[PDB]
DNA sequence: CTGTTGGCAAGCCAGGATCTGAACAATACCGTCATCGAGCACTGCACAGA
DNA sequence: TCTGTGCAGTGCTCGATGTTTTATTTAT
């Protein structure tokens, strides 16, 4: 099985995780209801710049359009290993645009970097104009082996993960990635009418009234999140990884998508929940779980309890009848049944 | 056929201290509907008739702000409601995009905040006309024409 | 009175083509000469490099294309076009070879709530009999569609068979009557014209002709 | 009956399936209102760049095509315009028992035929010839090789087809998706927060999106598709009809899946032979209004519009219904199929 | 799975007068549990279901006003029972209050009375539905017609 | 085995005022015409002679 | 019995370049 079916049903409190550009809530039509929703960009950087991301897979990649920035960046921090002219033209080549002493230089679009990565162009770069090969061909070199490039990848993998695309410079030819993680919107399995808080805010010089009068939505939810990981296209973006490499990966992605919530609003609204139920399954082709809201779920003693058992009714009806028999596992709070979320965890590091 | 505006928006001006009261301290334009006052008050204006009373709903409780907030001034179209939310000068862009926006009653709630805040002066005929549809094209011409005054 | 063999033309997409030597595919009001002969062309078992049964078959038959409107609830909907930005990868560069260009576009409109009644009669000389027309268009042997093969029909090609005076007599026995028709029969209290280059050259492949409908409209 | 008519019912999730020039979703007006549309040829793709196809069409049994066996049909196929020193030079030069042949085999060799009888005509032979038909000769091997491919879907943008009959149409006939019911579409407001940057993001921007249950239309021209397989069985192009089955149920396009990821099967499939192909999208041409979603009435309003037009549009002939739900059946003339195997296997079978 | 409301009218309108009788003396509906006739007169209409049985309790309890009290009447909507009280003209707005705004087994208490007192001509069957889902949709709408037949008035 | 009936259900009057409703920064790029000849690549070609 | 420098033979990517665009702006 190449795929790594990731589902979670997670509740919340009222919150306001996701707005737009009204900072309303942000929110989308599924079975001719609304639904409440979590963006996936929203949900990949919560994961990528939460501290479990840092202990267990590393750094994220420095996304940025501000290559003069950058320029400074790279020169203090792969000033050690690199003279300062190598380190210059390297970020020129792969971005297309000349790197002067210029207070302003802007890229083609907001592009992922890798710290290592660029580090390992520049070796390239030095060796290129050293061995007196000019640029055009030197990139003709390096498209010849693009797996010793995608290692770097390794100090880099939410870009393994979630992808790269670039329309100027080397990158268009060395960079492009197609991620390996697919990910939904988060939704809600049931209606939402969301509610509205009028609030004040007191002047201490002001003994009349307020001094400023304002709205603010918010609403609660049980939300589905669906991911799913491809593990060949995992190890290939990571430069020829081993399955036990991407494996690992894939679970703490498991864990981050059943425990990391975005920071919107957390700090007046706290809705630090985890997951009821998280449901991995290995399968041939991607498979998710959202027509089992596709009717949007009815509250009976609330809407998680009915959310899981429409869950569980819809997953029964489609392995019946597709004769879907990948490898399953099921942990839950309220098909292998895992007590424990770390029993979950080994399983899916044990290849199921 | 249509409801006569000008006459409930009489009938709202007279009607008794206690009647009005009880009509205004609604929170929703749907808990008029527990309200008796609320039922003799549109009762000659074709509440019986299903086909207009979504639209009563709404021109009631636009009204249940006060009789005062809303004050009609007859066409020199006539002052829409857009152009007089902006005529009164204290009602920021943000707050009307956030009204154009919002789904169900949560519409009328906060319509009712702004015309508090507002206390505009426009055709009340043309306000309810615009309030018996009150669809997706009503909502953003409220938008461009509060725009188009500013 | 000729008999004469009654056809439906009914789907949500359909493409009638008009003059083009460019990525930009039109589309018509109501079918073509060339498309309704295509049509037959494919119910019968004919191939495109058979120029034999191809001109049999043009020189056998004459239609009437009459514009029906859809009416949904008593309302009446109308005809609307439809612009599709069609990609194509790997597109061949030339006709020979392997070589071919990463992606190249292409315009293609549609027809959509539209839908025809065709009335279909013998030339003095025909070759065939409409008793085999019948039967192509009840058990075609090439998948029929309307102008492209994406645009599949809702409603069966075969619709009846009458005789008739007329063309436009003979679709007044089919509801929806009211809709203008498109004759290559001039009828006698009409006589506006409607030009065209829908006739296939079937001595030139995929060239066209310049031809004339007889407009008839409708009450 | 000749034709397969193959109908899917497949209900996705907020995503942005099939999109334009401005990068908005593609829609149809049907029955006046607005649907949103999946189109043919991206359903297509989807279908003909799977791994379940390469798998089963692209590495069929009946893919490779054998010039050797087809020497005797060919030689009287093109015996009337060709003479068999020339066509059996070319039969030989190409590649370095058979009942029939398929069309663009014939038409195809007869144009090579037709270059080397200019050839020694002219007067030139050796290297000359196959430097100047080189890429050509090369064209038409790769396509002897994919014959179930070509057969199935027809052929490739760039295939070096040369003639006519060269021209080959898929057997298969793929509609555009539509949804049953009216949509508007939402909108994502999106920033790109830079990593570099104080004061807001990088980037703004929006992306039109929406759910939908579509309608999936399909039909596949059984004897076009023997007839081009070099005379294949009636029972080996229902194999392969199995397979279209397969892929119009589970196969959906690629585009924004990535950040969408609507990985939806279909929750109603059924199959139908008829003499006459006819799409059932008239069921939604009164669009569908949500009861409790827009799935079950979706399959509530195509039983109920089978049953009222199916005798009388001549849709008499074999029909089985496979289906994730418990909607009021069709009239009882459908079989119904409680697995997609079991509804495959029923194809296979001849109904 | 609906409560045939026009047959238990008849099943109660030919009762017995001794078995009627039996059950017209109860005060509340919940004692109805206990008496015999009752279970003998709700048994053709499915008091084995547990869903049925509360509404039956509603419905009897108010056929047990009297047994001439409510005069069922035919659709000429029909007749419902907040157009029925008014149309009496025997009851005020504020004993409707009483009832929309009464809690459980008192609000049947109260609802007999007012049977009782206005002695409404009505149609049964829309009661019934009434009394099945005696929700605060019900006691909405009630009001709702009681108020606006009063004001025509 | 047998369980009832009449007569009757209210009115007055009363629902407020003050004052307040935000600001900043940021919205991308590529390819889907063509021409000519040159400088410089796969790529088979047999061989001659090793 | 395999393999090596010359080809012939050409498959190209390279770059400068033929042309040519603009139309508006509520209601008060």
């Amino acid at each position: 099985s190449n795929f790594i079916n990731i589902h979670v049903l997670i509740s919340h409190s009222p919150s306001c995780l996701n707005r737009d550009d009204m900072n309303m809530q942000k929110d989308a039509i599924f079975g001719g209801k609304r639904r409440v929703r979590i963006s996936s960009q929203s949900l990949k950087r919560a994961m990528r710049k939460s501290g479990y991301y840092a202990q267990n897979i590393g750094e994220s990649s420095l996304r940025t359009i501000h290559l003069a920035q950058l320029r400074d960046v790279l020169r203090q921090k792969l000033g050690e290993r690199f003279d300062q002219k190598i380190i210059d033209k390297t970020l020129a080549l792969l971005s297309g645009k000349s790197v002067d002493e210029a207070e302003k230089i802007s890229a083609d679009a907001v592009t992922p970097w890798v710290v290592g990565e660029i580090a390992w162009f520049c070796e390239q770069v030095a060796k290129a104009e050293a061995d007196n090969l000019d640029d055009k061909k030197l990139l003709k070199v390096l498209k010849e082996d693009i797996a010793a490039i995608r290692v770097n990848l390794q100090q880099g993998v939410d870009i393994a993960l979630s992808g790269r695309m670039a329309t100027s410079g080397m990158m268009t030819e060395l960079g492009k990635v197609d991620g390996a993680m697919s990910i939904a919107h988060a939704i809600t399995t049931h209606q939402v009418d969301s509610d509205i808080d009028w609030f004040t805010a007191v002047d201490d010089l002001q003994e009349q009234g307020s001094a400023h009068l304002g709205t603010q939505e918010f609403s609660s939810g049980v939300f589905y999140r669906y991911a799913n990981i491809n593990l060949a296209q995992l190890q290939e973006n990571l430069g020829g990884a081993s399955r036990e490499q991407a494996l690992e990966i894939a679970t703490h992605v498991v864990h981050m998508l059943a425990t990391e919530v975005p920071g919107a609003k957390q700090r007046t609204y706290a809705a630090f929940n985890p997951a009821d139920m998280v449901m991995v399954n290995f399968s041939d082709m991607p498979l998710s779980m959202a027509n089992a809201f596709e009717k949007a779920v009815k509250a009976k003693d609330g809407f998680l309890q009915p959310s899981i058992q429409a869950f569980n009714q819809y997953w029964d009806r489609v392995a019946n009848g597709y004769g879907l028999n990948g490898a399953a596992a099921q942990f839950s709070l309220s098909v292998k049944q895992m007590p424990t979320l770390e029993q979950l965890k080994s399983w899916v590091r044990n290849n199921g | 056929d249509e409801i006569d505006a000008m006459a409930l928006y009489r009938a709202w001006q007279q009607l008794d201290n206690g009647s009005c009261a009880q009509i205004r301290r609604v929170s929703e334009p749907d808990e008029l509907r527990d309200i008796p006052a609320f039922y003799r008050l549109v009762q000659p204006f074709g509440w019986e008739n299903p086909r207009h009373q979504q639209a009563l709903l709404r021109m009631v409780f636009c009204l249940s702000a006060g009789k005062n907030v809303i004050r009609h001034q007859d066409k020199k179209t006539g002052i829409s409601l857009g152009r007089a939310l902006a005529n009164s000068g204290r009602i920021n862009e943000r707050r009307i995009f956030q009204l154009i926006r919002a789904d169900r009653t949560a519409d009328m709630v906060q319509l009712r905040r702004l015309l508090t805040h507002a206390e505009p002066v426009l055709d009340w005929p043309l306000m309810a006309r615009m309030l018996t549809w009150w669809g997706k094209r009503e909502r953003q011409q409220l938008l461009e024409d509060f725009v188009l005054t500013t | 009175m000729r008999s004469y063999l009654i056809l439906r033309l009914a789907g949500p997409m359909q493409a009638w083509g008009q003059p083009t030597f460019e990525g930009t595919r039109p589309t018509g009001r109501f079918p073509t000469r060339s498309g309704l002969l295509g049509l037959l062309g494919a119910c019968l078992g004919i191939q495109r490099d058979d120029t034999s049964s191809l001109q049999a078959l043009s020189e056998s038959v004459q239609f009437a294309v009459r514009c029906d409107e859809l009416i949904l609830d008593d309302r009446r909907v109308s005809v609307t076009g439809l612009r599709d930005y069609h990609t194509v990868l790997g597109a061949r560069e030339d006709y020979r070879g392997l070589k071919s260009h990463e992606t190249i576009q292409t315009w293609r409109e549609y027809l959509c709530d539209a839908s025809f009644t065709v009335a279909l009669w013998l030339t003095p000389h025909a070759t065939m009999v409409i008793s085999e027309l019948e039967k192509a268009v009840l058990k075609p042997r090439y998948t029929p569609y309307l102008g492209r093969r994406s645009c599949p029909l809702t409603h069966p090609l075969f619709l009846g068979t009458c005789q008739a005076s007329d063309p436009q007599k003979a679709l007044l026995n089919y509801e929806p009557v009211g809709g203008d028709i498109y004759s290559e029969e001039s009828v006698t209290g009409h006589h506006l014209k409607f030009t065209a280059r829908d006739e296939p050259m079937i001595t030139l492949p995929r060239q066209f002709a310049s031809r004339e409908w007889y407009v008839i409209k409708g009450g």
